[PDB]
């Protein structure tokens, strides 16, 4: 399945998602340091077999957690600065998000 | 007499301009003019207090590497201009000023909203220019008192608050001269003239008095010359839910704290009487329940208590 | 095989510090060794430092 750029990452806290907009992209003018998230992305990992433990995990913590994994873009360690510009390139035929 | 020095006094102050002054001290003994002058120059250039701009909020801007429509200057240039704003605060160590302007023309320091305890010494200081008739600017400026130089990098904030490097020192330059003093009946006395250049936010006489007070306070030391362990380790052993026989065995070995227990190795516990392998396994299990182990080494135990 | 690309730009400011390299126009290069406080510098009769 296709990778998705989104602001809904299941395995990260609310504080770490505070500088991302509704599209999963950092705001203009944000002060960032090493380890901060710039673009939030997930990669599919779904399987067609559901074990009882997997069913319990999906029932208690939701189905989104069991389907995707974090592959976000993070600031390299030892790098800091201010976000001054963001550009989005989309293949012709794919729907555009709010930021674009 | 030999052990009788003449004490200098402040004679006159010449206010050449609003930011340029001369202070005269008289009389001075042989050699004291330079001794006082150099120390006073160093203290005046180093340790005088003043107020400076530290933070700016502009309604429409998000960071400093940007532009505002209808404004001639960049945000960085506006911040640099605000870095050179001279303000005198009369009653507190922090204040927030407000600036609102619209229409074509220069925006200067005379457009800042009046405050009771805030004085602008150079109302003609240019802040920016508006080049469009349907253009307006509004900002909030934070001013606080300090001394020295504090860069903004050494000292979360919402997006839109811009930090400014702080130069608190109001003194621009100091010069001094030692001349002959025409005293009544002696010709071996000197006179010290100090030329002071500031930004107009501090009085020369109080600057001299403050420098002298700092020097005397530093001298008073020469005038009288003379010559954490982790909390869990501090808990008692009975905090562990050990069995009755294990507790008796540990008490027989005079072990009363976790720090005492974790320093003992497995071999020593095994060799102790009345302690089998089962009880040692239970002790290891209860220690592992808290992320601890046997065989740890500690320096300076007991922890001085 | 590429769906989308996002590019982010970060701006930082570098100040002068010991270890930075300075030069003139005549081949006189050097490295900064010390930042000296204002009252330690040599000055002239008017009190102006270098």
């Amino acid at each position: 399945g296709p990778e998705e750029i989104t602001a809904d990452i299941p395995n990260v806290g609310e504080a770490a998602l505070s500088k991302l907009d509704e599209s999963g992209i950092v705001y203009i003018g944000a002060e960032v340091t090493g380890g901060d998230i710039l673009v939030g992305k997930v990669t599919p990992k779904g399987e067609t077999q559901l074990t009882p433990e997997e069913k319990l995990l999906r029932a208690i913590f939701g189905e989104k957690a069991s389907d995707v994994k974090d592959s976000s873009l993070r600031v390299p360690n030892g790098v800091s600065g201010t976000v001054i510009d963001v550009q989005v390139f989309t293949r012709d035929g794919v729907e555009k998000d709010k930021r674009a | 007499s030999v052990t009788e020095f003449l004490k200098p006094r402040l004679v006159d102050i010449e206010q050449v301009s609003s930011t340029h002054a001369k202070v005269t001290l008289e009389p001075l003994e042989r050699g004291f003019g330079h001794t006082l002058g150099n120390a006073l120059r160093r203290i005046l250039l180093s340790s005088m207090p003043g107020c400076a701009v530290t933070e700016v909020e502009i309604d429409g801007v998000l960071h400093e590497y940007s532009t505002k429509e209808g404004v001639q200057e960049d945000i960085l240039e506006i911040l640099l201009n605000l870095k050179g704003l001279a303000v005198r605060v009369q009653g507190k160590d922090e204040v927030i000023l407000t600036l609102n302007k619209s229409g074509i023309g220069p925006v200067t320091a005379a457009d800042i909203t009046h405050d009771g305890d805030v004085e602008i010494v150079k109302p003609q200081h240019v802040i920016c220019h508006l080049t469009d008739e349907n253009a307006s600017i509004s900002m909030r400026i934070k001013v606080q008192r300090g001394r020295g130089y504090v860069p903004a990098s050494t000292r979360e904030r919402p997006i839109g608050r811009l930090l400014v490097d702080a130069c608190y020192s109001p003194v621009e330059r100091i010069a001094y001269n030692v001349e002959a003093a025409r005293v009544e009946q002696r010709t071996d006395l000197d006179k010290l003239v100090i030329e002071m250049e500031t930004n107009g936010t501090i009085d020369p006489e109080e600057a001299i008095r403050r420098a002298a007070t700092i020097l005397a306070e530093q001298l008073e030391a020469f005038v009288d010359l003379r010559d954490e362990f982790d909390p869990i380790l501090l808990r008692p052993v009975d905090d562990l839910e050990l069995t009755v026989r294990s507790a008796n065995c540990l008490k027989a070995e005079a072990i009363h704290y976790i720090g005492d227990l974790v320093q003992r190795t497995e071999v020593e516990l095994l060799k102790t009487p009345n302690l089998g392998k089962k009880s040692l396994t239970e002790i290891k299990d209860v220690l592992a329940s808290r992320g601890l182990s046997l065989g740890m080494r500690l320096e300076n135990w007991p922890p001085a208590s | 095989g590429v769906l989308k690309i996002v590019k982010v730009y970060l701006a930082v400011k570098r100040r002068i510090q010991p270890g930075d390299k300075m030069a003139g126009r005549h081949g006189n290069k050097g490295v900064i060794s010390k930042i000296n406080p204002i009252e330690d510098m040599p000055y002239d009769e008017n009190g102006t430092p270098v």
